[PDB]
Protein backbone atom coordinates (compact mmCIF):
# COMPACT_ATOMS: atom_id res chain seq x y z
CA UNK A 1 0.00 0.00 0.00
CA UNK A 2 2.84 2.95 -0.99
CA UNK A 3 1.28 6.45 -0.93
CA UNK A 4 2.67 9.41 -2.22
CA UNK A 5 1.47 12.99 -0.80
CA UNK A 6 2.88 16.17 -2.66
CA UNK A 7 2.37 19.89 -1.01
CA UNK A 8 3.87 22.89 -2.19
CA UNK A 9 1.59 25.70 -1.13
CA UNK A 10 4.45 28.84 -0.48
CA UNK A 11 6.74 25.77 0.48
CA UNK A 12 7.32 21.81 -0.41
CA UNK A 13 6.83 18.98 1.59
CA UNK A 14 6.28 15.75 0.44
CA UNK A 15 5.00 12.07 2.21
CA UNK A 16 5.89 8.98 0.92
CA UNK A 17 4.59 5.87 2.23
CA UNK A 18 4.13 2.60 1.93
CA UNK A 19 3.59 -0.67 4.24
CA UNK A 20 4.54 -4.05 3.55
CA UNK A 21 1.56 -6.07 4.28
CA UNK A 22 1.72 -9.56 5.02
CA UNK A 23 -1.49 -11.60 5.58
CA UNK A 24 -2.87 -15.22 5.33
CA UNK A 25 -5.64 -17.22 5.03
CA UNK A 26 -7.09 -20.88 3.77
CA UNK A 27 -8.92 -19.96 0.34
CA UNK A 28 -11.84 -21.83 1.63
CA UNK A 29 -14.25 -20.41 -0.41
CA UNK A 30 -15.07 -17.56 -3.17
CA UNK A 31 -18.00 -15.45 -1.50
CA UNK A 32 -15.96 -16.25 1.79
CA UNK A 33 -12.84 -15.44 0.84
CA UNK A 34 -13.97 -12.72 -1.26
CA UNK A 35 -15.39 -10.55 1.64
CA UNK A 36 -12.51 -12.14 4.24
CA UNK A 37 -10.29 -10.64 1.72
CA UNK A 38 -12.35 -7.80 2.33
CA UNK A 39 -11.48 -8.46 6.12
CA UNK A 40 -8.05 -8.35 5.47
CA UNK A 41 -8.14 -5.21 3.40
CA UNK A 42 -10.21 -3.54 6.00
CA UNK A 43 -8.19 -4.18 9.07
CA UNK A 44 -4.70 -3.26 7.14
CA UNK A 45 -6.40 -0.30 5.39
CA UNK A 46 -7.64 0.88 8.68
CA UNK A 47 -4.95 0.26 10.76
CA UNK A 48 -2.48 1.56 8.53
CA UNK A 49 -4.79 5.23 7.82
CA UNK A 50 -5.30 5.50 11.36
CA UNK A 51 -1.69 4.36 12.29
CA UNK A 52 -0.83 7.09 9.55
CA UNK A 53 -2.63 9.63 11.27
CA UNK A 54 -1.18 8.71 14.77
CA UNK A 55 2.60 9.06 13.55
CA UNK A 56 1.52 12.47 12.77
CA UNK A 57 0.39 13.09 16.08
CA UNK A 58 3.50 12.15 17.56
CA UNK A 59 5.86 13.91 15.91
CA UNK A 60 6.31 17.44 17.39
CA UNK A 61 8.37 15.24 20.62
CA UNK A 62 9.94 12.84 18.88
CA UNK A 63 10.65 12.66 15.47
CA UNK A 64 11.48 16.46 15.42
CA UNK A 65 13.07 16.04 19.19
CA UNK A 66 15.61 13.38 16.98
CA UNK A 67 16.35 16.92 14.60
CA UNK A 68 15.24 20.11 16.80
CA UNK A 69 13.78 20.40 19.74
CA UNK A 70 11.37 22.81 20.00
CA UNK A 71 12.49 24.74 22.96
CA UNK A 72 15.93 23.72 24.62
CA UNK A 73 16.40 21.22 27.95
CA UNK A 74 16.29 24.08 29.62
CA UNK A 75 13.00 25.13 28.60
CA UNK A 76 13.72 29.05 28.01
CA UNK A 77 14.83 31.05 25.07
CA UNK A 78 18.71 32.25 24.86
CA UNK A 79 19.96 35.20 26.88
CA UNK A 80 22.27 35.83 24.16
CA UNK A 81 23.28 39.11 26.41
CA UNK A 82 24.51 35.73 28.92
CA UNK A 83 26.56 33.67 26.68
CA UNK A 84 28.16 36.68 24.56
CA UNK A 85 28.79 39.20 27.80
CA UNK A 86 30.28 35.83 29.52
CA UNK A 87 31.25 32.46 29.46
CA UNK A 88 28.09 30.58 31.33
CA UNK A 89 31.04 28.44 33.79
CA UNK A 90 31.73 26.00 30.76
CA UNK A 91 35.62 26.02 31.07
CA UNK A 92 34.50 25.13 34.74
CA UNK A 93 33.75 21.38 35.75
CA UNK B 1 58.46 38.13 41.75
CA UNK B 2 58.41 37.47 45.56
CA UNK B 3 55.34 39.78 45.91
CA UNK B 4 54.12 37.65 42.98
CA UNK B 5 55.07 34.38 44.94
CA UNK B 6 53.20 35.82 48.18
CA UNK B 7 50.31 36.19 46.16
CA UNK B 8 50.34 32.82 44.21
CA UNK B 9 51.56 30.97 47.59
CA UNK B 10 48.34 32.86 49.03
CA UNK B 11 45.96 30.91 46.54
CA UNK B 12 45.60 35.07 45.46
CA UNK B 13 45.29 34.07 41.53
CA UNK B 14 43.71 37.68 40.19
CA UNK B 15 46.90 40.41 41.34
CA UNK B 16 48.97 37.47 39.62
CA UNK B 17 47.18 37.14 36.48
CA UNK B 18 46.25 40.48 36.37
CA UNK B 19 50.32 41.59 36.68
CA UNK B 20 50.23 39.96 33.16
CA UNK B 21 47.19 40.64 31.59
CA UNK B 22 45.76 43.75 33.00
CA UNK B 23 48.92 45.73 32.18
CA UNK B 24 49.30 46.03 28.71
CA UNK B 25 53.27 45.81 28.94
CA UNK B 26 52.88 42.99 26.58
CA UNK B 27 51.24 43.67 23.90
CA UNK B 28 53.33 47.18 24.41
CA UNK B 29 56.30 45.57 24.30
CA UNK B 30 55.13 43.34 21.81
CA UNK B 31 54.07 46.16 19.39
CA UNK B 32 57.74 47.76 20.26
CA UNK B 33 59.45 45.29 19.03
CA UNK B 34 57.69 45.38 15.83
CA UNK B 35 59.03 48.84 15.18
CA UNK B 36 62.00 48.77 17.15
CA UNK B 37 64.43 48.33 13.95
CA UNK B 38 62.54 50.52 12.25
CA UNK B 39 63.23 53.24 14.63
CA UNK B 40 67.19 52.64 14.93
CA UNK B 41 69.38 53.48 12.46
CA UNK B 42 66.89 56.14 11.25
CA UNK B 43 68.97 58.43 8.34
CA UNK B 44 67.57 62.06 9.56
CA UNK B 45 70.90 63.32 10.03
CA UNK B 46 71.36 62.71 6.23
CA UNK B 47 68.73 65.33 5.90
CA UNK B 48 69.94 67.86 9.08
CA UNK B 49 73.20 68.73 7.62
CA UNK B 50 72.60 68.66 4.18
CA UNK B 51 72.47 72.05 2.32
CA UNK B 52 73.39 71.11 -0.87
CA UNK B 53 70.30 70.51 -3.40
CA UNK B 54 72.23 66.89 -4.25
CA UNK B 55 73.00 65.50 -0.80
CA UNK B 56 69.06 66.68 -0.37
CA UNK B 57 68.21 64.73 -3.50
CA UNK B 58 70.46 61.69 -2.54
CA UNK B 59 69.03 62.02 1.05
CA UNK B 60 65.78 61.89 0.30
CA UNK B 61 65.80 58.65 -1.58
CA UNK B 62 67.96 56.94 0.74
CA UNK B 63 65.91 58.08 4.09
CA UNK B 64 62.59 56.43 1.75
CA UNK B 65 64.71 53.40 0.94
CA UNK B 66 65.55 52.85 4.67
CA UNK B 67 61.70 53.35 5.61
CA UNK B 68 60.78 50.83 3.19
CA UNK B 69 61.17 48.27 5.72
CA UNK B 70 57.20 49.09 6.80
CA UNK B 71 55.65 46.61 4.52
CA UNK B 72 56.61 43.78 7.81
CA UNK B 73 55.66 45.89 9.99
CA UNK B 74 51.81 47.24 9.78
CA UNK B 75 52.39 50.98 9.21
CA UNK B 76 49.62 52.91 10.00
CA UNK B 77 47.62 54.94 7.27
CA UNK B 78 47.04 58.16 8.60
CA UNK B 79 50.33 57.80 10.54
CA UNK B 80 52.22 57.26 7.92
CA UNK B 81 50.35 60.61 6.02
CA UNK B 82 51.27 62.41 9.15
CA UNK B 83 54.76 61.20 8.81
CA UNK B 84 55.46 62.32 5.14
CA UNK B 85 53.97 66.08 6.36
CA UNK B 86 57.03 65.88 9.06
CA UNK B 87 58.92 64.98 6.70
CA UNK B 88 58.29 67.66 4.57
CA UNK B 89 58.13 69.96 7.29
CA UNK B 90 62.60 69.70 8.24
CA UNK B 91 62.45 69.66 4.23
CA UNK B 92 60.79 72.86 4.42
CA UNK B 93 63.01 74.22 7.10
CA UNK B 94 66.16 73.33 5.68
CA UNK B 95 64.99 74.98 2.37
CA UNK B 96 64.26 78.28 4.43
CA UNK B 97 67.60 78.51 5.80
CA UNK B 98 69.16 77.13 2.43
CA UNK B 99 67.41 80.26 0.41
CA UNK C 1 39.79 47.15 39.78
CA UNK C 2 39.77 46.53 43.52
CA UNK C 3 41.92 44.10 45.99
CA UNK C 4 40.51 40.79 45.84
CA UNK C 5 36.10 39.92 45.88
CA UNK C 6 34.64 39.35 49.60
CA UNK C 7 32.01 36.37 49.67
CA UNK C 8 29.58 37.54 51.97
CA UNK C 9 27.08 34.42 52.59
CA UNK C 10 24.18 35.85 53.96
CA UNK C 11 21.15 33.38 55.45
CA UNK C 12 18.14 34.22 57.27
CA UNK C 13 20.51 32.42 60.51
CA UNK C 14 23.94 32.10 59.97
CA UNK C 15 25.54 34.92 57.99
CA UNK C 16 28.99 33.36 56.62
CA UNK C 17 31.94 35.88 54.86
CA UNK C 18 35.60 35.63 53.58
CA UNK C 19 37.59 36.33 50.94
CA UNK C 20 37.42 34.52 47.51
CA UNK C 21 39.80 31.96 47.09
CA UNK C 22 39.98 31.24 50.49
CA UNK C 23 39.20 27.22 51.40
CA UNK C 24 36.69 27.23 54.15
CA UNK C 25 34.71 30.62 55.48
CA UNK C 26 37.07 31.94 58.30
CA UNK C 27 33.98 34.39 59.66
CA UNK C 28 30.87 32.57 60.57
CA UNK C 29 28.26 34.24 63.24
CA UNK C 30 24.30 34.19 63.88
CA UNK C 31 22.07 36.86 61.54
CA UNK C 32 20.68 38.26 64.49
CA UNK C 33 21.29 41.50 66.94
CA UNK C 34 21.07 41.60 70.02
CA UNK C 35 20.71 45.04 72.16
CA UNK C 36 20.40 44.59 76.01
CA UNK C 37 16.98 44.67 77.68
CA UNK C 38 17.81 45.02 81.57
CA UNK C 39 19.28 48.74 83.01
CA UNK C 40 22.71 50.18 83.12
CA UNK C 41 23.53 50.98 86.19
CA UNK C 42 27.09 50.03 87.15
CA UNK C 43 29.72 52.30 85.97
CA UNK C 44 31.79 50.11 83.41
CA UNK C 45 29.25 48.45 82.52
CA UNK C 46 29.43 46.62 78.92
CA UNK C 47 29.44 49.79 77.11
CA UNK C 48 27.43 50.11 73.39
CA UNK C 49 24.24 49.19 72.79
CA UNK C 50 23.67 47.36 70.08
CA UNK C 51 26.01 43.56 69.73
CA UNK C 52 27.03 41.37 66.82
CA UNK C 53 28.89 38.07 66.69
CA UNK C 54 30.66 36.64 69.58
CA UNK C 55 30.03 39.22 72.00
CA UNK C 56 26.23 38.91 71.22
CA UNK C 57 27.09 35.12 71.67
CA UNK C 58 28.60 35.14 75.15
CA UNK C 59 26.63 37.71 77.27
CA UNK C 60 23.65 35.88 75.79
CA UNK C 61 21.69 37.06 78.92
CA UNK C 62 21.11 40.48 78.61
CA UNK C 63 20.46 40.65 75.13
CA UNK C 64 17.13 40.73 73.40
CA UNK C 65 18.08 38.68 69.96
CA UNK C 66 16.35 39.77 67.24
CA UNK C 67 16.58 38.44 63.51
CA UNK C 68 16.90 41.41 60.71
CA UNK C 69 15.80 38.40 58.08
CA UNK C 70 13.20 35.59 57.70
CA UNK C 71 12.55 33.65 55.22
CA UNK C 72 15.19 35.14 53.01
CA UNK C 73 13.67 38.46 53.11
CA UNK C 74 15.12 41.51 54.90
CA UNK C 75 12.75 43.21 57.44
CA UNK C 76 14.77 45.66 58.90
CA UNK C 77 17.39 47.36 57.11
CA UNK C 78 19.14 48.71 60.16
CA UNK C 79 20.21 45.75 61.63
CA UNK C 80 20.72 44.31 58.34
CA UNK C 81 23.26 47.43 57.87
CA UNK C 82 24.59 46.72 61.63
CA UNK C 83 25.47 43.38 60.63
CA UNK C 84 27.37 44.10 57.35
CA UNK C 85 29.01 46.50 59.00
CA UNK C 86 30.21 44.36 61.47
CA UNK C 87 31.18 41.83 59.01
CA UNK C 88 33.57 44.73 57.61
CA UNK C 89 34.37 45.60 61.40
CA UNK C 90 38.04 44.94 62.89
CA UNK C 91 36.79 41.44 64.41
CA UNK C 92 36.14 40.03 61.25
CA UNK C 93 37.50 41.45 58.45
CA UNK C 94 39.66 44.46 59.21
CA UNK C 95 39.28 46.13 55.51
CA UNK C 96 37.27 48.49 54.10
CA UNK C 97 33.91 48.48 51.28
CA UNK C 98 36.12 50.72 48.44
CA UNK C 99 38.68 48.11 47.66
CA UNK C 100 36.90 44.94 47.45
CA UNK C 101 34.04 43.66 45.47
CA UNK C 102 31.46 42.00 46.91
CA UNK C 103 29.93 38.58 45.84
CA UNK C 104 26.81 38.27 47.52
CA UNK C 105 24.24 35.05 47.80
CA UNK C 106 20.91 35.43 47.68
CA UNK C 107 17.86 33.10 47.35
CA UNK C 108 15.55 32.66 44.69
CA UNK C 109 12.20 33.70 44.30
CA UNK C 110 12.79 36.70 46.28
CA UNK C 111 11.46 40.23 45.84
CA UNK C 112 13.06 42.70 43.50
CA UNK C 113 13.05 44.97 46.45
CA UNK C 114 15.85 42.80 48.42
CA UNK C 115 18.73 42.75 45.25
CA UNK C 116 17.51 46.62 44.95
CA UNK C 117 17.60 47.85 48.46
CA UNK C 118 20.39 45.58 49.09
CA UNK C 119 22.42 47.21 46.15
CA UNK C 120 21.70 50.47 47.47
CA UNK C 121 23.14 49.72 50.85
CA UNK C 122 26.40 48.34 49.39
CA UNK C 123 27.15 51.18 46.29
CA UNK C 124 26.07 53.72 48.61
CA UNK C 125 26.94 53.05 51.97
CA UNK C 126 29.66 50.54 51.96
CA UNK C 127 30.39 52.16 48.27
CA UNK C 128 31.49 49.11 46.98
CA UNK C 129 33.50 48.61 43.79
CA UNK C 130 31.11 45.97 42.24
CA UNK C 131 28.65 44.09 43.26
CA UNK C 132 26.96 40.60 42.03
CA UNK C 133 24.03 38.86 43.71
CA UNK C 134 24.03 35.37 42.59
CA UNK C 135 21.17 32.38 43.53
CA UNK C 136 22.61 29.69 45.98
CA UNK C 137 21.65 26.76 44.67
CA UNK C 138 24.35 27.18 41.26
CA UNK C 139 26.89 28.29 43.99
CA UNK C 140 26.47 24.42 45.64
CA UNK C 141 26.75 22.71 42.65
CA UNK C 142 30.03 24.39 41.61
CA UNK C 143 31.20 23.59 45.34
CA UNK C 144 30.81 20.33 44.72
CA UNK C 145 32.69 20.61 41.28
CA UNK C 146 29.65 18.53 39.13
CA UNK C 147 27.69 20.44 37.01
CA UNK C 148 23.92 18.83 35.94
CA UNK C 149 21.17 18.06 39.13
CA UNK C 150 19.14 19.61 41.48
CA UNK C 151 20.07 21.04 44.32
CA UNK C 152 18.23 20.65 47.36
CA UNK C 153 18.45 23.14 50.49
CA UNK C 154 16.75 24.33 53.71
CA UNK C 155 18.84 26.95 55.34
CA UNK C 156 16.96 28.58 58.23
CA UNK C 157 14.63 30.41 56.86
CA UNK C 158 14.26 29.36 53.21
CA UNK C 159 13.89 26.22 51.38
CA UNK C 160 13.92 25.43 47.67
CA UNK C 161 14.81 22.88 44.98
CA UNK C 162 16.45 24.53 41.38
CA UNK C 163 17.20 22.02 38.86
CA UNK C 164 20.38 23.09 37.32
CA UNK C 165 21.86 22.10 33.68
CA UNK C 166 25.62 22.64 33.26
CA UNK C 167 25.07 26.35 35.23
CA UNK C 168 21.96 27.50 33.72
CA UNK C 169 19.57 27.26 36.64
CA UNK C 170 16.36 26.15 35.07
CA UNK C 171 13.78 29.50 36.11
CA UNK C 172 11.06 27.38 35.46
CA UNK C 173 11.38 24.33 38.14
CA UNK C 174 12.46 26.06 41.60
CA UNK C 175 10.18 25.39 44.09
CA UNK C 176 10.27 26.97 47.12
CA UNK C 177 8.29 26.63 50.62
CA UNK C 178 9.68 28.80 53.51
CA UNK C 179 9.63 25.87 56.01
CA UNK C 180 12.97 25.93 57.52
CA UNK C 181 15.39 25.06 60.33
CA UNK C 182 14.25 28.33 62.03
CA UNK C 183 10.71 27.27 61.86
CA UNK C 184 11.52 24.27 62.99
CA UNK C 185 12.79 24.89 65.97
CA UNK C 186 9.94 27.38 66.40
CA UNK C 187 7.59 24.33 66.25
CA UNK C 188 9.71 22.40 68.45
CA UNK C 189 9.80 25.40 70.82
CA UNK C 190 5.77 24.43 70.75
CA UNK C 191 6.48 21.35 71.71
CA UNK C 192 8.14 21.47 74.80
CA UNK C 193 5.77 23.97 75.98
CA UNK C 194 3.36 20.55 75.18
CA UNK C 195 5.83 18.72 76.96
CA UNK C 196 5.57 21.29 80.02
CA UNK C 197 8.92 22.92 79.92
CA UNK C 198 8.44 25.97 78.76
CA UNK C 199 11.35 28.54 76.77
CA UNK C 200 9.54 31.87 75.71
CA UNK C 201 12.45 34.42 75.78
CA UNK C 202 14.11 36.08 72.84
CA UNK C 203 17.23 35.20 74.23
CA UNK C 204 16.27 31.19 75.15
CA UNK C 205 14.44 30.48 71.66
CA UNK C 206 18.74 30.28 70.84
CA UNK C 207 18.35 27.72 73.38
CA UNK C 208 15.73 26.16 71.63
CA UNK C 209 17.84 26.26 68.47
CA UNK C 210 20.67 24.23 70.57
CA UNK C 211 18.15 21.60 71.65
CA UNK C 212 17.06 21.48 67.65
CA UNK C 213 20.79 21.35 66.87
CA UNK C 214 21.53 18.52 69.03
CA UNK C 215 18.90 16.61 70.61
CA UNK C 216 16.32 16.00 67.01
CA UNK C 217 16.44 13.39 65.05
CA UNK C 218 14.33 11.74 62.05
CA UNK C 219 12.45 8.59 62.09
CA UNK C 220 12.36 6.34 59.38
CA UNK C 221 9.08 5.24 59.84
CA UNK C 222 6.97 8.33 60.72
CA UNK C 223 4.21 6.47 62.55
CA UNK C 224 5.53 3.32 63.86
CA UNK C 225 7.98 5.42 66.00
CA UNK C 226 5.07 7.38 67.45
CA UNK C 227 3.03 4.61 68.45
CA UNK C 228 5.81 3.53 71.30
CA UNK C 229 7.29 5.49 73.79
CA UNK C 230 11.24 5.90 73.72
CA UNK C 231 13.71 6.25 75.98
CA UNK C 232 13.33 9.72 77.27
CA UNK C 233 16.97 11.09 76.60
CA UNK C 234 17.71 14.22 78.61
CA UNK C 235 19.38 17.61 77.93
CA UNK C 236 21.36 19.67 80.41
CA UNK C 237 20.59 23.85 79.90
CA UNK C 238 23.53 26.15 80.13
CA UNK C 239 21.47 27.18 83.33
CA UNK C 240 22.49 23.34 84.56
CA UNK C 241 18.75 22.21 84.69
CA UNK C 242 17.73 18.88 82.97
CA UNK C 243 14.88 18.74 80.09
CA UNK C 244 13.51 14.78 79.10
CA UNK C 245 12.28 14.99 75.94
CA UNK C 246 10.72 12.29 74.89
CA UNK C 247 8.05 12.43 71.41
CA UNK C 248 9.03 16.28 71.07
CA UNK C 249 12.38 15.19 69.30
CA UNK C 250 11.44 13.40 66.08
CA UNK C 251 8.27 14.85 65.61
CA UNK C 252 9.92 18.57 65.75
CA UNK C 253 11.97 17.89 62.95
CA UNK C 254 8.77 16.24 61.06
CA UNK C 255 7.35 19.30 60.22
CA UNK C 256 9.82 19.68 56.57
CA UNK C 257 7.70 16.31 55.40
CA UNK C 258 4.72 17.39 56.32
CA UNK C 259 3.68 21.07 56.74
CA UNK C 260 0.15 20.01 58.26
CA UNK C 261 1.53 20.39 61.52
CA UNK C 262 2.02 23.72 61.30
CA UNK C 263 -1.24 24.15 59.05
CA UNK C 264 -0.02 24.94 55.89
CA UNK C 265 -0.98 23.84 52.59
CA UNK C 266 2.43 23.82 51.26
CA UNK C 267 4.35 20.71 50.74
CA UNK C 268 7.30 18.68 52.31
CA UNK C 269 10.76 18.18 51.07
CA UNK C 270 10.37 15.50 49.29
CA UNK C 271 7.55 16.72 47.03
CA UNK C 272 9.76 20.05 46.77
CA UNK C 273 12.63 17.58 44.85
CA UNK C 274 9.76 15.90 43.04
CA UNK C 275 7.77 18.40 41.80
CA UNK C 276 11.14 20.27 40.71
CA UNK C 277 12.16 17.39 38.65
CA UNK C 278 8.81 16.92 37.57
CA UNK C 279 8.54 20.66 36.25
CA UNK C 280 11.18 20.14 33.89
CA UNK C 281 11.98 18.43 30.69
CA UNK C 282 11.13 14.67 30.38
CA UNK C 283 14.68 14.21 28.92
CA UNK C 284 16.19 14.99 31.76
CA UNK C 285 14.74 13.31 34.81
CA UNK C 286 17.00 10.43 34.99
CA UNK C 287 20.13 12.74 34.93
CA UNK C 288 18.43 14.61 37.79
CA UNK C 289 17.38 11.58 39.61
CA UNK C 290 20.69 10.37 39.78
CA UNK C 291 22.26 13.52 40.77
CA UNK C 292 20.59 15.49 44.14
CA UNK C 293 22.75 17.46 46.08
CA UNK C 294 22.35 18.58 49.51
CA UNK C 295 22.99 21.90 51.22
CA UNK C 296 21.79 23.55 54.31
CA UNK C 297 22.14 23.15 57.87
CA UNK C 298 18.67 21.64 58.24
CA UNK C 299 19.94 18.43 56.44
CA UNK C 300 22.08 17.95 59.02
CA UNK C 301 19.30 15.56 61.24
CA UNK C 302 20.01 12.17 61.71
CA UNK C 303 18.52 9.92 59.36
CA UNK C 304 17.99 13.11 57.01
CA UNK C 305 19.04 11.46 53.98
CA UNK C 306 17.87 8.07 54.35
CA UNK C 307 14.49 9.33 55.14
CA UNK C 308 14.24 11.63 52.12
CA UNK C 309 15.33 8.61 50.24
CA UNK C 310 12.49 6.62 51.01
CA UNK C 311 10.43 9.47 50.41
CA UNK C 312 11.63 10.50 46.94
CA UNK C 313 11.40 6.24 46.44
CA UNK C 314 7.61 6.59 47.25
CA UNK C 315 7.11 9.67 44.85
CA UNK C 316 9.74 8.78 42.05
CA UNK C 317 8.54 6.38 39.00
CA UNK C 318 9.74 2.78 39.42
CA UNK C 319 13.13 1.71 38.74
CA UNK C 320 14.74 4.89 38.37
CA UNK C 321 17.86 5.39 39.77
CA UNK C 322 17.79 8.18 43.00
CA UNK C 323 21.15 9.25 44.06
CA UNK C 324 20.85 11.50 46.67
CA UNK C 325 24.29 13.23 47.65
CA UNK C 326 25.44 14.79 51.37
CA UNK C 327 28.97 16.48 51.26
CA UNK C 328 30.71 17.78 54.27
CA UNK C 329 29.92 20.56 54.18
CA UNK C 330 26.19 21.28 53.76
CA UNK C 331 26.92 24.76 55.87
CA UNK C 332 29.71 26.27 53.48
CA UNK C 333 28.77 24.97 50.76
CA UNK C 334 27.27 28.02 49.13
CA UNK C 335 30.15 30.08 50.54
CA UNK C 336 33.12 27.15 48.90
CA UNK C 337 30.81 27.75 45.81
CA UNK C 338 31.21 31.99 46.45
CA UNK C 339 34.55 31.24 46.45
CA UNK C 340 35.43 28.98 43.45
CA UNK C 341 32.70 31.39 41.40
CA UNK C 342 34.83 35.02 42.88
CA UNK C 343 38.04 33.57 41.97
CA UNK C 344 37.76 33.31 37.76
CA UNK C 345 38.78 35.68 35.51
CA UNK C 346 35.29 35.56 34.16
CA UNK C 347 34.14 37.08 37.47
CA UNK C 348 35.57 40.92 36.09
CA UNK C 349 33.23 40.55 33.50
CA UNK C 350 30.13 39.05 35.40
CA UNK C 351 29.87 41.61 38.44
CA UNK C 352 28.14 45.09 37.89
CA UNK C 353 30.47 47.57 38.24
CA UNK C 354 29.82 50.77 40.29
CA UNK C 355 29.80 53.08 37.29
CA UNK C 356 27.41 50.88 35.58
CA UNK C 357 25.08 51.24 39.21
CA UNK C 358 25.22 54.81 38.74
CA UNK C 359 24.24 55.21 35.24
CA UNK C 360 21.42 52.83 34.84
CA UNK C 361 20.53 52.13 38.22
CA UNK C 362 18.30 48.88 39.71
CA UNK C 363 17.66 48.04 36.02
CA UNK C 364 20.89 47.64 35.61
CA UNK C 365 20.96 44.67 37.93
CA UNK C 366 17.98 42.71 37.38
CA UNK C 367 19.38 43.22 33.80
CA UNK C 368 22.33 41.03 34.57
CA UNK C 369 20.90 39.49 37.73
CA UNK C 370 22.46 36.46 36.37
N1 LIG D 1 23.21 19.91 63.45
C1 LIG D 1 22.10 20.54 63.02
N2 LIG D 1 20.94 19.89 62.92
C2 LIG D 1 19.85 20.51 62.49
N3 LIG D 1 19.80 21.79 62.15
C3 LIG D 1 20.89 22.54 62.20
C4 LIG D 1 22.13 21.94 62.65
N4 LIG D 1 23.05 22.89 62.62
C5 LIG D 1 22.45 24.01 62.18
N5 LIG D 1 21.16 23.80 61.94
C6 LIG D 1 20.21 24.78 61.44
O1 LIG D 1 20.56 25.12 60.12
C7 LIG D 1 20.65 26.52 59.93
C8 LIG D 1 21.87 26.86 59.09
O2 LIG D 1 21.50 27.11 57.75
P1 LIG D 1 22.13 28.42 57.16
O3 LIG D 1 23.59 28.21 57.07
O4 LIG D 1 21.49 29.54 57.91
O5 LIG D 1 21.55 28.45 55.71
P2 LIG D 1 21.56 29.89 55.07
O6 LIG D 1 22.89 30.37 55.56
O7 LIG D 1 21.46 29.66 53.58
O8 LIG D 1 20.41 30.56 55.75
C9 LIG D 1 20.72 27.10 61.31
O9 LIG D 1 19.66 28.03 61.43
C10 LIG D 1 20.41 26.00 62.27
O10 LIG D 1 19.16 26.29 62.85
Amino acid sequence: LKIQVHYYEDGNVQLVSHKDVQDSVTVSNEAQTAKEFIKIIEHAENEYQTAISENYQTMSDTTFKALRRQLPVTRTKIDWNKILSYKIGKEMQ
Amino acid sequence: LLTLDILKHGKRFHATVSFDTDTGLKQALETVNDYNPLMKDFPLNDLLSATELDKIRQALVAIFTHLRKIRNTKYPIQRALRLVEAISRDLSSQLLKVL
Amino acid sequence: IANQPVVIDNGSGVIKAGFAGDQIPKYCFPNYVGRPKHVRVMAGALEGDIFIGPKAEEHRGLLSIRYPMEHGIVKDWNDMERIWQYVYSKDQLQTFSEEHPVLLTEAPLNPRKNRERAAEVFFETFNVPALFISMQAVLSLYATGRTTGVVLDSGDGVTHAVPIYEGFAMPHSIMRIDIAGRDVSRFLRLYLRKEGYDFHSSSEFEIVKAIKERACYLSINPQKDETLETEKAQYYLPDGSTIEIGPSRFRAPELLFRPDLIGEESEGIHEVLVFAIQKSDMDLRRTLFSNIVLSGGSTLFKGFGDRLLSEVKKLAPKDVKIRISAPQERLYSTWIGGSILASLDTFKKMWVSKKEYEEDGARSIHRKTF
